């Protein structure tokens, strides 16, 4: 029964580990991140658009 | 009085051989009787354990 009990606790670990990249909050929150700066910089170049036009 | 002592001696040890022979009989139908029940367990058990 013990033996039982600890392989489905291997079986799940390593379930959660292999699709960690996509799911866990950790790397969610960093790819957010990242979209998020991009994003106001193209805001910012829409802003300027005719002064960059004129140069 | 050493015949009485013997015949009290034969009493005792008559006793004896009957109920030793009579006890490891139940001893074993006993045992197979928990290893019969404890085997069902150990099924159910399994089965249990695959399901969760």
């Amino acid at each position: 029964a013990e033996i039982n009990q600890k392989s489905l606790e291997l079986e799940l670990l390593r379930l959660e580990k292999e699709t960690a990249d996509i799911t866990h909050p950790l790397y969610l929150g960093q790819k957010h991140q990242a979209l998020q700066a991009m994003n106001s910089h193209l805001e910012a170049v829409l802003r300027e658009k005719r002064s960059l036009r004129q140069r | 009085m050493v015949e009485m002592i013997e015949s009290q001696t034969l009493l005792l040890t008559y006793l004896t051989i009957k109920m030793q022979k009579n006890l490891f009989r139940l001893e074993e139908k006993a045992e197979r009787n928990l290893l019969l029940v404890n085997d069902q367990k150990d099924q159910l058990q399994e089965t249990i354990h695959m399901m969760k």
